[PDB]
């Protein structure tokens, strides 16, 4: 048995690889959606961080 | 949140990792034309996208003498893509503006430049220097093109009024320890819903220094001051052949 709470709370023996991503249906090629003029602060998808 | 921005419209899209919030002059949004304020009778042609987006027009160098510059708007594009034809093409036009002035420099570098529209900026003369001779200004000063202008006596604006209360109009710094740019959106301001883009400036645009540009032995000396400006809401109407002047 088991009785020191280090011991209970351990993740020791997880055997479950936890996965941040996950497949989805791709038949066909991605659609384009209508899109207008934004002109905001804040918001700035043109920049990155590679 | 306030500092960074992206400005998108049409084909084209600007950034800005330091800006400075956005000004929208006297508060109101470009607009079409109403059916009441309207009086025209024929359908107007709206041609959207290929009108409606930035151009790059001009570069100028600030220098730690530069005196100040200023921009005649529609006078500036009229030559320039899909807008200049239609601004050609038809007797009639109106629209709207986003104004984008860059200007980047080093944590190092200092100055401060004063960006302003003023609408009916009427150029006036020194009147010969005794004031006792009426001369004129010529159409290349009036309407000096996407080159622009320079000024010759900034603190009267060349039109004997106090550029130190030129702030009254839709404005904003570029302080180089703040912002990298100024962006302001211009509404169609005029007594008439129409009008031609070719005998009629609606409103001046003005980039001048009031805290003079300063840097060290060894910074980079070459400091541009780049003009971007978008159309919005661009109307035409009365159609015939294309006219430049």
């Amino acid at each position: 048995g088991d009785r020191v709470a280090d011991v209970i709370e351990s993740s020791i023996g997880d055997s479950v690889s936890r996965a941040l991503t996950h497949a989805l249906p791709a038949p066909t090629g991605q659609n384009t959606q209508v899109s207008s003029h934004r002109l905001d602060t804040g918001k700035v998808p043109a920049l990155q961080a590679a | 949140s306030d500092r960074v921005a992206q400005l998108t419209i049409g084909n084209s899209t600007i950034t800005t990792q330091e800006a400075a919030n956005i000004i929208v002059g006297y508060g109101e949004w470009p607009s079409y034309c109403s059916d009441s304020d309207a009086t025209a009778v024929d359908k107007p042609t709206r041609p959207d996208v290929s009108v409606n987006r930035f151009y790059t027009l001009d570069t100028k160098l600030w220098e730690k003498s530069s005196k100040g510059w200023y921009w005649k708007f529609p006078d500036v594009l009229t030559e320039t893509g899909v807008f200049g034809q239609n601004a050609q093409f038809h007797y009639l036009y109106r629209s709207g503006f986003c104004i984008h002035v860059q200007c980047n420099a080093s944590k190092f570098h200092q100055g401060a430049l004063l960006v302003a529209v003023l609408p009916e900026y009427v150029i006036g003369t020194v009147a010969g220097g005794t004031g006792t001779e009426d001369t004129h200004p010529p159409y290349k000063q009036t309407q000096p093109g996407a080159d622009g202008f320079e000024l010759q006596h900034p603190y009267v604006l060349d039109a004997g009024i106090p550029i130190s209360q030129l702030t009254v109009c839709p404005h904003q710094w570029i302080n180089l320890r703040t912002n990298n740019c100024a962006t302001i959106i211009v509404p169609y301001i005029n007594a008439l819903p129409f009008d031609s883009a070719l005998n009629h400036c609606n409103f001046g645009l003005l980039v001048v220094p009031i805290s003079p540009l300063d840097y060290d032995q060894g910074a980079t000396p070459v400091i541009p001051i780049t003009i971007t400006l978008a159309p919005m809401c661009s109307e035409f109407a009365g159609l015939r052949q294309a006219v430049t002047q």
